[PDB]
């Protein structure tokens, strides 16, 4: 059972520094170099830099040489990275990942085992919970066979909104469809759901949103005009 | 006791130590099946100096260290005890009263590298040749000159260790050997590695 | 430094096909390569090292081969948990990724089915308008999306979200927003998206006008 278990979500202002930690278990932290990786929203891989966890030692990626500083507590079996100044594009996901045990090359670096990925926000906009829009297609009966409609979740901040219908009873034809960053820097998403036309006389759709970072809990009731 | 050795993690472990830091584990309350080790065709060199490899299977041993460490192949004779060059003197020196096993294979696939793998040294110079087990991690100034020195160089003085540049290119003899050794003691003490006798 | 490229940048496939995924180093690297899987919403996974030796555990179907500048990796036959982003990795000189090689199911044409959605009245209460236009339960990805107001295309003022392909059908869906504000909004009668898609004979208009 080896692992590797990061610091939970992170969110900073551009200028600032940002300390991940990476708690490694079921193998002896000193044995292997500790890499550090980070992956922009929808982009590849990047690798930043190693620590040696016996020696100290450390060697950078030359963007971050300068920027990226690698330590770690051996007394409690766990590597730190802190980066500072940060940039709105220092927004990703960061991963420590541990430099295979066995029958690799001397030289080689690999990652075999990664830890779970700490996400850093780096952005100037405070935190703010979601508006919540109603989404229904024109009029009651300009709809036809089966209907779409949906919640719009509109300027908020601290990334991960959860959208969910009728309190989780509802799941056969959902979307939430991944946010876009907007220009003022605040997120928006669109949740949106199939349905008969003829099960609105019956029922009624509700779109529940939880917006942790806000404490943020509001519920959406979707009507047809 | 049931549970296996860890001889995976000895045989296998992906890079070394340098033979001036050479690493030592200590095995314990475990079985161990030599015959999986001896009769693997891998090992260039395995040597015993106080059993026979076939009886490994049938003895019960006091505590068992084993010492891992890389080697140019040329300088895989000097392991042996009471034999002598820049290795045995100055860097791994075996007892000449040694029971155990010396175990070694070429790595030319593993520790070596088309610009050259410089990660692995030895140690070139020391005041005195180090006592058998001993191990000098310390990067002091050597002082071949008859002058003192100070700070970090001079003539005649120089750093003390220097890396090997194992190239997979190399003629055999300058290609990498990984080297194993088994430093075991006998039927005298309470005993905590077996051969996987019932 | 090294750059490393992957000749497809994505790949769709259908389930029993041979993938075939080639990754080139600008320098010679001789067989200095590693191999990852990234399934979507998760850390990646070691699967080929040394470009060629398979790793403990993972399926036998996964193949890499090659040496020097041209490397390949290989599925031989593939399997719907495959999907995901293979990255490519040199180490002869600190580790640089490839651009990585998206996977996808191949699957047969199908149409968008088109929604548009007016501005609610507390969302035109707030002082700013948004009209979304939802195209769900398609394949080929590459769905354009046109906005226009009395007949005048619109530009930058509009973005729009893809799902990452359905795991039960193999499908896509996307909307595209436009925004405005509550002054801008108003002084438009007719409202349009149009969609021009491979899964369609004819390009199709969904539209409508304040009030109704
Ligand atoms: C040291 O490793 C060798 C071979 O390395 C790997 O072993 C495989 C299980 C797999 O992890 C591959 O990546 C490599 O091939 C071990 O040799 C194997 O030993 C088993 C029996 O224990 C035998 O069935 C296999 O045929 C052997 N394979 C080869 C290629 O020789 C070896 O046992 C390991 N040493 C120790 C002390 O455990």
């Amino acid at each position: 059972q080896v692992q590797l278990v990061q610091s939970g979500a992170e969110v900073k202002k551009p200028g600032a520094s940002v300390k991940v930690s990476c708690k490694a278990s079921g193998y002896t932290f000193t044995g292997t170099y500790i890499h550090w990786v980070r992956q922009a929203p929808g982009q590849g891989l990047e690798w930043m830099g190693w620590i040696n966890p016996n020696s100290g030692g450390t060697n950078f990626a030359q963007i971050f040489q300068g920027r990226v500083t690698l330590t770690r507590d051996t007394s409690i079996s766990t590597a730190y990275m802190d980066l500072n100044r940060l940039k709105s594009d220092d927004t990703a996901v960061y991963y420590c990942a541990r430099d295979r045990v066995l029958y690799g090359r001397s030289f080689g670096w690999y990652f075999d085992v990664w830890g779970a990925g700490t996400t850093v926000t780096v952005s100037s906009a405070s935190t703010k919970g979601p508006s919540v829009f109603p989404l229904a297609p024109c009029s009651r009966s300009t709809s036809e066979s089966t209907a779409a409609l949906g919640c719009l979740v509109k300027d908020y901040f601290p990334e991960p909104v959860t959208v969910s219908w009728n309190s989780g009873a509802l799941t056969s034809g959902v979307h939430t469809f991944p946010a876009v960053l907007q220009s003022s820097g605040l997120y928006s998403l669109s949740s949106v759901v199939t349905v008969p036309s003829s099960s609105l006389g019956t029922k009624t759709y509700t779109c529940n949103v939880d917006h942790k970072p806000s404490n943020t809990k509001v519920d959406k009731r979707v009507e047809s005009k | 006791i049931t549970n296996l050795c860890p001889f995976g993690e000895v045989f296998n472990a992906t890079r070394f130590a340098s033979v001036y830091a050479w690493n030592r584990k200590r095995i314990s309350n475990c079985v161990a099946d030599y015959s999986v080790l001896y009769n693997s065709a891998s090992f260039s060199t395995f040597k015993c100096y106080g059993v026979s490899p076939t009886k490994l299977n049938d003895l019960c041993f006091t505590n068992v260290y084993a010492d891992s460490f890389v080697i140019r192949g040329d300088e895989v004779r000097q392991i042996a005890p009471g034999q002598t060059g820049k290795i045995a003197d100055y860097n791994y020196k075996l007892p000449d009263d040694f029971t155990g096993c010396v175990i070694a294979w070429n790595s030319n696939n593993l520790d070596s590298k088309v610009g050259g793998n410089y990660n692995y040294l030895y140690r070139l110079f020391r005041k005195s040749n180090l006592k058998p087990f001993e191990r000098d991690i310390s990067t002091e100034i050597y002082q071949a000159g008859s002058t003192p020195c100070n700070g970090v160089e001079g003539f005649n003085c120089y750093f003390p260790l220097q890396s090997y540049g194992f190239q997979p290119t190399n003629g055999v003899g300058y290609q990498p050997y990984r080297v194993v050794v088994l430093s075991f003691e006998l039927l005298h003490a309470p005993a905590t590695v077996c051969g996987p006798k019932k | 430094d090294i750059q490393m490229t992957q000749s497809p940048s994505s790949l769709s496939a259908s389930v029993g096909d041979r993938v075939t995924i080639t990754c080139q180093a600008s320098q010679d690297i001789s067989d200095y390569l590693n191999w990852y899987q990234q399934q979507p919403g998760k850390a990646p996974k070691l699967l080929i090292y040394d470009a060629s030796n398979l790793e403990t555990g993972v399926p036998s179907r996964f193949s890499g081969s090659g040496s020097g500048t041209d490397f390949t990796f290989t599925i031989s036959s593939l399997q719907p948990e495959d999907i995901g982003t293979y990255y490519c990795q040199q180490y002869d000189n600190l580790p640089t990724f490839g651009g990585g090689t998206k996977l996808e199911i191949k699957r047969t044409v199908a149409a968008p089915s088109v929604f548009i959605f007016p501005p609610s009245d507390e969302q035109l209460k707030s002082g700013t308008a948004s009209v979304v236009c939802l195209l769900n339960n398609f394949y080929p990805r590459e769905a354009k999306v046109q906005w226009k107001v009395d007949n005048a295309l619109q530009s930058g003022n509009s973005q729009e979200s893809v799902t990452e392909q359905d795991s039960k059908d193999s499908t896509y869906s996307l909307s595209s927003t436009l925004t405005l504000s509550k002054a801008d909004y108003e002084k438009h009668k007719v409202y349009a998206c149009e969609v021009t898609h491979q899964g369609l004979s004819s390009p199709v208009t969904k539209s409508f006008n304040r009030g109704e």
